[PDB]
């Protein structure tokens, strides 16, 4: 309603009202069931995990790939046996 | 060999409604003295501070002109100490004097001496919080760590 | 876990809507805090009918507990906090406005659409009165 | 493999990553009194630019570019759930079944398959995408047999 | 007349062109960022829109009405139901007109200033943010829904400190001036809860009520209620800049100029005293804290009064002037007069703006001389003598300054004037302290 | 109705996973299509059963079956959905599809992978969606292995530790756990027993509730992390690849609170209403402890492990401090930090693996190469700070308002645990920012070269934006989250006996 309230100090009266999403809380799900629109976006070309500037594929080998030194110690035995 | 040029032409019109503005709103709360006009219907007398909640005063005219007493005291020293020689606003005989006879040269320059290396310094309680703080909870991490 | 000190709102079969477990501050015993949370608590279930009064009305069975518990229990803190006189009328004041809550909440629990309206329309009378004899 | 060593070690939570702000080698000349006009407009800038993914090409573009306003009208004029859902369901699979059928990419593969000798296209390329099961060149046995000309 | 039930509209007016350059700055980045100096025009104007708005709006208020507010419940769960709204009363005009007359002229101003810059569409979304948040906060119902700006205009705040993000000074001055307002909005949100607690309601047409009459006696709340309180006031020192909680402004000048005009004048002055202006009603059943409050302005001013000395950047010493003059409003507050206390605030907010902006007017004017470079800029003793090569940019800064200094025809005098008669009034002890400083900063 | 949809929402996603072994088509093209069809036809089917076959109205439990499985021990298939595990079964499904998303360039193996990813989906869906005790733990402990697998053989430098550790750490703890199981199923085992629904009325002797509740209290401080039962945590996080930890540290976490609110706090009242108090001083000092511990730390990973951890205290605080808000206001913490755990795990793994640099005193400007990461990550920040708006916010607000209003509590504690919880928003930034400004601030050596360093793509980004736009939804009108009326019956017990 619109109560009046006569404060001490001044010259208030306030209005309000309750209000809630009803059961929409239904249907903004269902709109978020756009993640179904999530194939559209995934098809599009990848920045650069398929670039040329690119190959090892775990979460560890293009970092922790480094052992080619290993390799290299043997292809330096090798040179030796040559 | 260049020359300070004004600037564009959209850094002056902000200033200039600008400076427009701090003129006019001194005439909120103008006076209380019949506020200063007898016509101009618009809000003369009934200064336009009502918003808030719900000749002139001699005892304020004495507090009004110490105010600017001493206002005008520190634009005089001012204008003493950083303002020009080539105005004619700095008499220069007495600046004539007060370097001939300056009797605490010795002393007042520490006091100089201090003043500076205060606010060089930035009122030390800025050091104060870095020493404390981002030194007590650097080392309370390591301690939590440890 | 909290107790009445003045046993004539429950009717038979001693309870109501209520639902405890709601926290009152601590206002003091005196007959102007409790008038006055009283009234500032019957004025939102004026505003209840506004928008949730249709639509889906499964959130007025949880906000009319709530905002009626209110004033169950400082209609009570109120009504011991009274001289004599006053109390009989006071009294019967109450008795029929917790009996209308009862058929309200019992009426919407039912989910329908005019029998809501039509009892809200008594408790609204009623809850309009409340705001003045304070 | 060198990987030369370190020095003077630095301060643990030195201020910001980056050169100290007295040879900061330009003061609003990094990031201010910088810039001028060129060119390129908006609209021939926006379809220049949606296509750097040629993100559909056909068919597969029609049935994703018209599923939205259809998924915006059906909270309208409204038809049952069930209706809803199967709209959705019936997409999620179409889509899905035009993907998994398009051609190869060496970046798809192993990384020890990554790294041929430039043999990975006559490997790949028209060799792969010309059959359904073979397994004739099956070297996913890493020992480097390569098992091809 | 009824033109409220339409005012809500104020604070989210200019909105609807920030998300749509972000999406545009985020998606595409490279055509919004070709739209350069169009994409001001559809905010200075529809933030214009709100300020003509609040004249209509504030006038009413001037011709005697009664103040309005709107209460919407955003949450109905098990026992306990929480409202959001505005209302419209007197400091809420003031405030408002204060914001949105500031901010439409930055905005122009920062067309003219960011206009060789990069970040032309990123400067102007974090302007109009931090422009609607603040609307957003002077009106505002309950104290939850202003808590809930508060750290909004913090947040802005931040980003607008390190605005550059890449000079190493900007990337440490931010993190600080985040801090500091952090601790304060920390002192803030606990007084709330303390006066909820205690009260059991958070809206302001019960608080007032409540608190002030019927309140238990010695059950041991009275200490509590004596401590509550000084977390909100501590709160409302640390988003202005008083004593213990100072550190921010001086460093967080680093700023663009425009940006440093409007957290001088537009937030650091509103949410540190709007709200302890707004809360009076609860601190006059405090008299310590009415004396604390007095005694925090009387020892912020002198403070920053004597740092202003032998600073020699002038982005730096504007920044301990005006923490020297939030020193008055936040004394004046402390005795109860403050009808002249928000006047003194509506003249320092212009007559530091304008000198602001003429400050980094001198600056771009001068950098072409020296290296471009602070400290080689914006260092006024290797500048000095500029009569002469910039008139218009001259007489504003000098009509500004004497004003500010103090000077009857002028403006920020019938102000600072009516404050130190109420001070002597009130007591020596610190009105000689207060004349002392009208001169200091006059010097 | 009694088409059965829970039976089919669990066994869908391993059994349409078991059809990638025994397909010989390719690398790893076909196998990443194949399984994010199955990921959304499953989340699709779990709205659906949410929306047009629930009530939000009444505190039984829906779509609930039964059959016979073991019968000797009765172990049924009870299985039923209820409120509190709806929004946790919701929040499984889209964060791990979305994360089975996140996990698209990985060709290392791609069929054990993909396959692995659906087991732990289903094992997930499993156990929030259980109703027989003994299922429960049978569902608690299946996904062991498949999350161990998937630390081996991706992610980190120190794989092998931090994986070791893990297992034998979540293993041990379940023993505890299974102890309670073993106490409460011979109680009478006459008396169903083993079906969760109908152990609300068991009136069990003293010196035993106290020592099923500690069996159970043991395994979730081991699975939910507690500060002295926390130490696994930075090591099966710092080393956990992207995709991994994004379901790790945002529902694997979870359950140990679901787990807590389901099975103690509506079985055991009196075993837990003398048990709350130093559940929330505990709670309360790790709030602080986390945070303190997490500035300290060095390489980036590590500290958002911490700020993990430190976010669980709200929950520990809002289980104990008896409210429906205090209990209600918990669930919209898991929810809100499910989200933004998740997330920011995903985006310090996606820049790291551009800059191979771990320890937070390297990183240069990478502001400068790469905006959009840079936005993305400020603005996860911000909502990781308890920003308004956001929904890291509303949660926070609303365990202190179950803590302040509690009835258990008489204003000597009430408030200074509040302080001590109010000094996390003090503490927090602290240490956020340092991480923003060390890594992202600052100007850098000319990095123009664009190689190894390129702004995230359309599907990174897509992701971002996908889990971003629901903080915002939420934090700006929380009552999405708070469609619970189990709390008006789940906090009925407790609410009147002694003390
Ligand atoms: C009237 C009497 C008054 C008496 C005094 C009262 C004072 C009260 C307020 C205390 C002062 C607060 C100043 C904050 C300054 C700041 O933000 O620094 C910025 C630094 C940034 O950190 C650092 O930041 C660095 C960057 S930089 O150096 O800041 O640029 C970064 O490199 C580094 O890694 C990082 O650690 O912040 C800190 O290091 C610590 C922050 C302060 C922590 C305060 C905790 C709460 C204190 C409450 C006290 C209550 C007292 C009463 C108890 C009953
Ligand atoms: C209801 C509650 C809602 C709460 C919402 C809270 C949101 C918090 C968002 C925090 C964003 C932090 C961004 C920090 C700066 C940054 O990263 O900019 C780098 C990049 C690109 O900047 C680019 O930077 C360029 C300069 S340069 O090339 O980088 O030197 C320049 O062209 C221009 O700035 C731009 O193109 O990010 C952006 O500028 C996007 C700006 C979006 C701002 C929206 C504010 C609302």
């Amino acid at each position: 309603n619109q109560r009046d309230w006569v404060v001490t100090k001044s010259i208030w009266h306030l209005s309000d009202t309750a209000i809630k999403s009803f059961y929409t809380f239904y249907a903004m799900f269902t709109v978020w069931g756009v993640c179904f629109f999530a194939s559209m976006k995934a098809s599009m070309a990848d920045p650069f995990y398929d670039s040329e500037h690119y190959r090892g594929q775990g979460g560890d080998g293009t970092v922790h790939w480094y052992y080619d030194r290993q390799e290299d110690i043997e292809a330096t035995a090798r040179g030796d046996l040559l | 060999f260049a020359y300070p040029h004004e600037t564009g032409n959209t850094m002056l019109f902000p200033l200039l409604i600008l400076l427009l503005f701090t003129l006019f709103i001194g005439f909120i709360g103008i006076s209380f003295d019949n506020g200063g006009m007898d016509n101009g219907i618009a809000e003369l007398t009934i200064l336009s501070k009502w918003l808030t909640p719900s000749v002139n005063s001699y005892e304020f005219i004495t507090n009004a002109i110490s105010s600017v007493t001493l206002a005008i005291f520190g634009l005089f020293i001012a204008y003493i100490f950083y303002g020009s020689a080539y105005s004619f606003f700095q008499n220069l005989d007495l600046i004539n004097s007060f370097v001939k006879r300056n009797p605490k040269k010795e002393f007042l320059d520490q006091v100089k001496k201090n003043i500076y290396s205060w606010s060089y310094n930035r009122g030390y309680i800025d050091i104060f919080y870095t020493r404390v703080f981002t030194l007590g909870i650097r080392g309370l991490t390591e301690l939590t760590e440890f | 876990k909290i107790r009445n000190k003045e046993i004539n709102n429950g009717e038979t079969g001693t309870r109501s809507f209520v639902k405890n477990g709601i926290y009152m501050a601590d206002i003091g015993p005196s007959f102007a805090a409790h008038a006055y949370r009283v009234r500032s608590s019957a004025f939102d279930l004026l505003a209840l009918e506004d928008l949730l009064g249709k639509e889906a009305s499964n959130y007025v069975n949880k906000y009319l507990r709530l905002k009626a518990t209110f004033i169950y229990y400082d209609f009570d803190k109120l009504i011991t906090a009274a001289d004599p006189d006053a109390k009989p009328p006071l009294l019967d004041l109450a008795n029929r406005l917790f009996d209308s809550f009862e058929k309200l909440q019992a009426a919407v629990t039912t989910k329908d659409d005019t029998d809501i309206g039509s009892c809200y329309a008594d408790t609204k009378l009623i809850l309009q009165e409340v705001m003045t004899r304070m | 493999e060198p990987d030369l060593q370190e020095d003077p070690i630095d301060k643990w939570r030195t201020n910001g990553v980056s050169p100290e702000d007295f040879v900061y080698g330009v003061y609003d000349g990094h990031h201010t009194y910088d810039e001028g006009q060129e060119k390129k407009g908006f609209w021939e800038d926006v379809s220049e630019w949606y296509q750097e993914a040629e993100p559909p090409q056909g068919f597969q573009a029609l049935i994703s570019w018209s599923f939205p306003p259809a998924v915006i009208l059906g909270m309208a004029f409204d038809v049952p759930g069930e209706y809803l859902y199967i709209g959705a369901a019936i997409f999620i699979v179409v889509f899905c079944i035009i993907e998994m059928d398009k051609p190869d990419k060496p970046h798809n593969f192993e990384p020890e398959i990554y790294m041929m000798e430039r043999s990975k296209r006559d490997k790949l390329i028209a060799d792969y995408n010309s059959m359904d099961i073979w397994d004739f060149n099956e070297k996913y046995g890493e020992l480097w047999d390569f098992t091809v000309n | 007349e009824h033109t409220y039930q339409y005012a809500w509209v104020i604070p989210l007016l200019p909105l609807p062109v920030i998300m749509s350059m972000g999406f545009g700055l985020i998606l595409i980045p490279t055509a919004t960022k070709n739209l350069r100096r169009i994409w001001a025009f559809p905010s200075v104007l529809l933030l214009s829109i709100a300020m003509v708005f609040s004249v209509q709006l504030s006038i009413q208020q001037i011709n005697g009405s009664s103040i309005y507010q709107y209460l919407w419940s955003w949450t109905v769960n098990n026992d306990f139901s929480l409202e959001f709204g505005y209302l419209i009363d007197p400091l809420t005009s003031i405030m408002l007109i204060l914001i949105t007359t500031v901010g439409i002229l930055v905005l122009i101003y920062s067309d003219g200033y960011m206009s060789h810059d990069e970040g032309y569409l990123r400067f102007f979304v974090y302007i109009s943010f931090f422009n609607t948040s603040m609307l957003g906060l002077v009106t505002s119902s309950n104290l939850i829904q202003i808590y809930f700006f508060w750290e909004l205009v913090g947040m802005c705040s931040y980003l607008l400190i390190g605005f550059w993000f890449t000079r190493p000074i900007a990337a440490s001055a931010c993190q600080k001036a985040f801090v500091t307002n952090r601790v304060g909005d920390f002192g803030l949100l606990l007084g709330i809860l303390g006066f909820f607690w205690i009260t059991g309601s958070l809206e302001f047409r019960d608080l007032f009520q409540i608190a002030n009459n019927w309140i238990p006696n010695n059950g041991i709340n009275s200490l509590l209620t004596t401590l509550c309180a000084f977390l909100l006031f501590l709160g409302a020192v640390a988003k202005s800049a008083q004593f213990p909680l100072h550190v921010w402004l001086p460093d967080a000048m680093e700023g663009p100029t425009p940006i440093s005009a409007l957290i001088h004048a537009a937030t650091m002055v509103a949410a540190g005293i709007f709200l302890l202006a707004r809360l009076l009603p609860l601190f006059i059943s405090l008299p310590l804290i009415m004396s604390f409050i007095s005694l925090v302005g009387t020892i912020t001013l002198f403070l920053g009064a004597t740092l202003a000395l032998a600073q020699r950047d002038i982005k730096r010493s504007l920044a301990y002037s005006t923490m020297s003059q939030l020193g008055y409003m936040m004394l004046a507050l402390g005795i109860g007069s403050y009808q002249a206390a928000l006047f003194h605030l509506i003249t320092h907010a212009y007559s530091k703006a304008l000198l602001f902006l003429g400050s980094g007017s001198v600056i771009h004017s001068m950098e072409p001389l020296v290296g471009y470079s602070p400290d080689k800029s914006q260092n006024m003793v290797l500048m000095g003598g500029l009569r002469k090569y910039i008139p218009i940019t001259r007489t504003t800064f000098l009509w500004g300054t004497l004003s500010l200094c103090g000077i009857p025809p002028l403006a920020c005098f019938w102000s600072k004037d009516e404050i130190l008669s109420n001070s002597w009034l009130y007591s020596p002890f610190f009105g000689i302290i207060a004349s002392f400083t009208a001169g200091l900063t006059a010097f | 109705s009694y088409f059965p949809w829970l039976t089919i929402l669990v066994v869908l996603p391993i059994f349409a996973g078991s059809l990638i072994f025994f397909l010989p088509h390719k690398g790893n093209k076909i196998v990443r299509w194949y399984t994010i069809s199955i990921c959304l036809l499953e989340f699709l089917l779990m709205t659906y059963a949410f929306c047009y076959h629930f009530q939000l109205e009444d505190p039984l439990i829906q779509l609930k079956e039964d059959y016979k499985w073991i019968d000797v021990f009765d172990f049924h298939w009870r299985l039923g959905i209820d409120g509190l595990s709806l929004g946790s079964i919701l929040l499984t499904g889209f964060i791990t599809t979305l994360a089975t998303l996140a996990a698209w360039p990985i060709t290392r193996n791609s069929r054990l992978f993909y396959f692995l990813m659906l087991a732990m989906y289903s094992g997930q869906i499993g156990l929030f969606s259980s109703r027989d005790l003994l299922l429960f733990f049978i569902m608690w402990e299946l996904e062991l292995i498949p999350v161990y697998l998937l630390l081996s053989m991706w992610g980190g430098k120190r794989r092998l530790y931090s994986a070791t550790k893990f297992i034998l750490y979540t293993a041990g703890g379940s023993i505890f756990f299974l102890i309670g199981v073993l106490g409460m199923g011979l109680y009478g085992s006459n008396e169903p027993g083993l079906d969760l629904e109908r152990l609300i009325n068991q009136s069990y002797p003293a010196t035993l509730e106290i020592l099923l509740y500690f069996g159970f209290l043991i395994a979730y401080a081991v699975k939910l992390p507690i500060i002295p039962l926390h130490t696994w945590l930075p090591d099966t996080h710092g080393e956990a690849h992207y995709s991994t930890c994004m379901l790790l540290a945002g529902i694997l976490l979870k359950m140990g609170a679901y787990g807590l609110i389901r099975i103690n706090m509506e079985l055991l009242p009196h075993a837990h209403y003398l048990f709350s108090p130093w559940l929330v001083i505990i709670g309360a000092i790790q709030i602080i402890y986390a945070a303190s511990t997490s500035l300290g730390q060095r390489n980036f990973k590590k500290r958002i492990a911490y700020s993990s951890v430190s976010h669980m205290g709200f929950i520990i605080i809002g289980i104990g401090s008896i409210t429906n808000i205090g209990l209600n206001g918990a669930i919209l913490q898991i929810l809100s930090h499910g989200f933004i755990g998740a997330t920011l795990f995903f985006l310090a793994g996606t820049a790291s693996d551009r800059m191979r640099l771990v320890y937070l005193e390297e990183l240069g400007g990478i502001s400068i190469p790469m905006p959009k990461i840079f936005t993305m990550f400020s603005s996860f920040s911000m909502a990781s700070l308890a920003l308004p708006g956001m929904s890291g916010f509303v949660a926070e607000l609303v365990v202190f308002f179950g803590l302040i209003t509690s009835p258990k509590f008489l204003l000597m504690p009430k408030a200074l645990i509040t302080f001590v919880m109010a000094i996390g928003m003090i503490l927090t930034p602290i240490y956020l920012l340092s991480m923003l400004r060390q890594m992202f601030y600052g100007y850098k050596l000319f990095n123009v070269p664009n190689a190894n360093f390129v702004d995230s793509g359309p599907r990174e980004l897509f992701i971002l934006i996908c889990i971003f736009l629901p903080v915002i939804g939420i934090g700006i009108y929380p009552d999405f989250v708070l469609s619970l009326s189990v709390d008006r019956v789940e906090a009925l017990l407790s609410n009147y006996y002694p003390k």
